[PDB]
């Protein structure tokens, strides 16, 4: 039921920052010519629990990745406001389409590099059939 | 050595290898400061038009990521100076200069061989 | 016992898969020319436990690997169908030629390169004696 | 630098070097799109024929497995701009450029030094 | 929060070495010309605790890194005394703008190189919501 | 490019530098399958002879065990193709081409460069 | 008293396959010209367990290993065959001539490579002094 | 081997290829001790001036943050000794001599090439 | 607190061996001409314990590491006994200036080298506040 | 105390196997020009236990590493011979100069390479003041 | 080619940089075998003397530990044939011929180039 | 090949790149025991004038340690033979020479071309 719980996920984002520059995956991106903050979505499944004995009881749970990149240079400021934006649309106990959010969003420890920077922000889902 | 005589060897070999339709541009930033409750103020920019030649374009691999980005060195003349940190546009992406080598014989830089790398690219 | 748990394997995978293009252990293969989906069949091998006191009473645990992978830019949800079809023909409590299916079909995290993707989709089997 | 002699001089040494009987295409993909459930639209391609001549043949291995694939460069002329992530079939394999390195001393291309990858094969 | 208690501890740290050189994050800074000791200023964040059954009640918590370098050949005396001058400023319970501190400041083991050496000194912050 | 003068001169060259007494022979698997129940059954193989050059022997190392190989290289003309994967026994050795290089300038492989690497042997 | 339990492993082995191509230790060996199967034999050490407090009781563990090598390419069910037949000569409470068998012979996992595939099979012996 | 034939025609090359203009001076420290107590005294340093040429210069990178620096290489006569961990300015910015590589046949140092790294700079 | 005892240190080990080639935190050093037997003075800081729920009473801790280096070629008998007189100088319960060891002097393993070996002596100190 | 500790052991292989060629620490040794069997001669510390509350009662446990090191293409008889004879003179409750064995020669496993094959063994000495 | 020239010309260069003072040995192995008691029963050996070149002495490092030993190559004829796994002893000490390349243009070896290893040396 | 004209001409050349003035010595140690209860008795040590010529100055960096020592390699003449181990000063500075790779074609070192590497310098 990974199809269905990572297209109510994509589903979602697009929702919200659809305009906004975006990386969707296995599709050639080209980042923005003037250089500014675009958004990589990630999606990283996870384990499916059998819990039952008879064996017809199980859940899904996946870990979705969403990373602020902006170039160095700037400062960061802006990019924190942004992860705060993203984290107050993907409170705890948010019914998605199908499925609904197991944990909400942390926001995550820079990653540095001399061509751009990353916050990451995680949250999870879940499934129960 | 004329020094002097080095510099315009240097300028006429730039100018014979640049292309003048390529519209290149150099982006400088100015001074950045903290207000007093902690938060910052944005730090001005200004645009010098400059022109030169490039060479050694390479790409860049992402974890399997499908995002595609190059990265290019250029030559440039000693009429603008071009410090580390700055930003270099070649055809509208921006470029920064992580390192500026300059032709070290002299005080004045006589030329900069940049180093520009894509930027707004993740690690 | 591994080799008829094996040959139990190989003859479910190609009964429902025979002319799917895929790639079997030792055997010279030429991915698909235009660039497509084939499987990817890995069988490996586990642990013996000695259940008893007599030690005349041993069981075998293999782990059975199925690897979908798909040309790059193309994009990712007909291999998640694809695996959701995969893992809907393995489910647990299923009686092969020569043994069972201790447990089922998870499908695991993306391994990305620049010259294909790969899911993996793994389950494992059982026999005792 | 007259780059329109450089130019002529280039696509005449490609046009010597090239066997006109190899027949290699150009596949370009469209636009991409998602629909208001989160599903996706499949994207057009596009074939345009091309030639030019190749160089460099090299072997994959993959952890022991028994998959034979080969990787190869290639050098085109500036008719069909050549951009990364495009597929180019050399003989009916389809080969995904990478990188494609350009001639870089004017606004135009001038030539492709492309470096094609096989694909669908596993890392 | 991150955002608000980052903005903070970057109060506190300029309002007494504001005239010292110093490095601020992605901002370009050069060394000191004559060479001297600058300090670089670091905010790492951590985990946000969800203390409740309700989910609307949580706590973050980050860890600020202040580090005294010193070029090599002068000796290791005046980075001890200005490592125990910043650690008597960040003392435990500390009414910050927003927020408090949670653990002090401790000095912790150098860093050689040669070309320069650093001496971490760190806190954590914590607020509560 | 007349590839006709270039294949000639190449197969000059090649019988140039043989050795006739050298009996070397190319081994060619069939069609493999798999029976109702999963079993194997065998593949047919078929032995073809062969001349050419060698060169660049090389020895190999097993975790310090007491095992004796070598893997050698060959040149080869484009009479029969060598693809990857195929048995060559070099005096009754059989080595295994992990990699065939052709001279890549055209659709016929003009030569090949086959790498061989010792059978039987562990990693 | 690993000397004479190599001594007996050597022993047995050598009795059933003196003739199958195989390898010893520390003698040079040539892998097949034609390219077939052989066999590997190593002889691994372990503890020494002191079983008393007068400290005159001491038992010694080693662990035999026997791997078959086949070529590339031609498939596996002669390995898995030659593997069940090295461990049915290997069964469990086996006196040697000095020593005896703890732990009988079990199959283990596919070690992979392009130049020949291995199946390891190894078992263990003991003496008590 | 007149050496002093050697010396002079290498301070002439030197000499040759220096710029006047640009200030460098050379720095030594003194004496380090300890009082009583466990403290220690600070050591005294002495600036002296010197001319010479330069070399490559290189970059340096920490860990991604936004710092910049660079390190140069260096010519000079054997007019001022230079051992290592002595201090030159090149032009105001302070250099550590890691490695000074005088050229090596006789007793006296003839030529030295130092090797300077940018002090105060992070790990 | 690491000033003062890292000073006590310093004081106690110059008080026994001022005249012993020795080398001392960040200040040029030159290795004997002849080759000989010099001492390397090494203080590696610890941690700050926080021993009450007022947050007012602290404990420092400090391992300082001497270590002895000789060439190679001459042998060992004059490095261990070197190692012994040290660590006899350095016993437990022993009152410096400020502070007092925790742990004495245990003589380590010798690290070894193509240049020069190294037998490592450390030992611990602490203060109360 | 390792100093006197280390005298008794090396005086007790001296002892026996003055005429066999051997390896001690940090002086310099040539390999036989023939090529046979010398002995590398190894000692590593451990441990200093402080068993009492008055803490002035202190016990010191050292590592002894003897190896056998015979040339490749021999085979191995020889060096389980030697290796027992080793370890049948070193056995426990050994008295030594100053010292006795707290633990026996156990026989590890060969250490193989392209130019020569090594067997560890080691043995454990006490000292208790 | 006339292999026969090639191996005289190789000969004659090879008696022309070898030293017939030097002495040289080839030391051969016979049969193993193992008893139906388990144990092993030594092999014989046999002394060949030989002559030759060498080249490219190296030294040898483990662990720090003050052992010596050296590494050295060596070319040799066609008369006695060179295996991997044989003993050369070059003054006295024995060496063992890890890896003996041949020159391969041929069914003969005409000329061997042996890579001989210090013997006894842990590694 | 008359070695001995090798060694004259390569003794000559030594002789023409050495400086007289530089003093170097030669340092051997002698035998080395152990008495009844395992304390050892220290050797002997010989000094041997030497002289030749030296090349190559490189420093020594330990885990960013501000300690100074330097290595150097050295040539010299088949007068003393200098085995591995030996200690050499260049200056009154001793250095173990851990190679000495000698001129390798006949019984006779012919020349020496030492590695030296300043000792009790830590790891």
């Amino acid at each position: 039921m990974h199809y269905e719980l990572s297209a109510a996920a994509r589903a979602a984002f697009l929702s919200k920052y659809r305009d906004f520059p975006h990386y969707m995956e296995n599709r050639n991106f080209t980042p923005p010519k003037d250089g500014g903050m675009w958004l990589r979505f990630n999606y990283i499944e996870g384990d499916t629990l059998y819990l039952s004995i008879d064996r017809k009881c199980k859940s899904y749970i996946a870990i979705v990745q969403i990373g602020v990149v902006f170039p160095p240079g700037s400062g960061v400021d802006e990019a924190r406001l942004k992860a705060k934006e993203i984290a107050d649309f993907f409170k705890d106990g948010k019914m998605l389409n199908v499925g609904y959010i197991f944990e909400g969003a942390i926001v995550h420890q820079i990653v540095k590099h001399e061509s751009g920077w990353m916050i990451p922000v995680r949250f999870t889902v879940r499934v129960d059939t | 050595m004329n020094y002097s005589q080095i510099e315009r060897m240097a300028r006429k070999g730039v100018a014979f290898f640049t292309d003048p339709s390529r519209p290149m541009n150099l982006i400088k930033q100015g001074e950045y400061g903290y207000d007093e409750n902690g938060f910052e103020i944005p730090p001005m920019e200004q645009v010098i038009p400059i022109s030169g030649a490039t060479r050694r374009p390479n790409a860049r691999e992402i974890d399997g990521e499908t995002i595609r980005a190059s990265d290019i060195l250029g030559i440039f003349n000693n009429d603008h100076e071009i410090n580390e940190g700055d930003y270099i546009e070649i055809d509208g992406i921006r470029h920064v200069v992580v390192d500026a080598r300059p032709v070290q014989a002299s005080l004045e830089p006589v030329a900069y061989r940049p180093v520009l790398r894509r930027v707004s690219v993740g690690g």
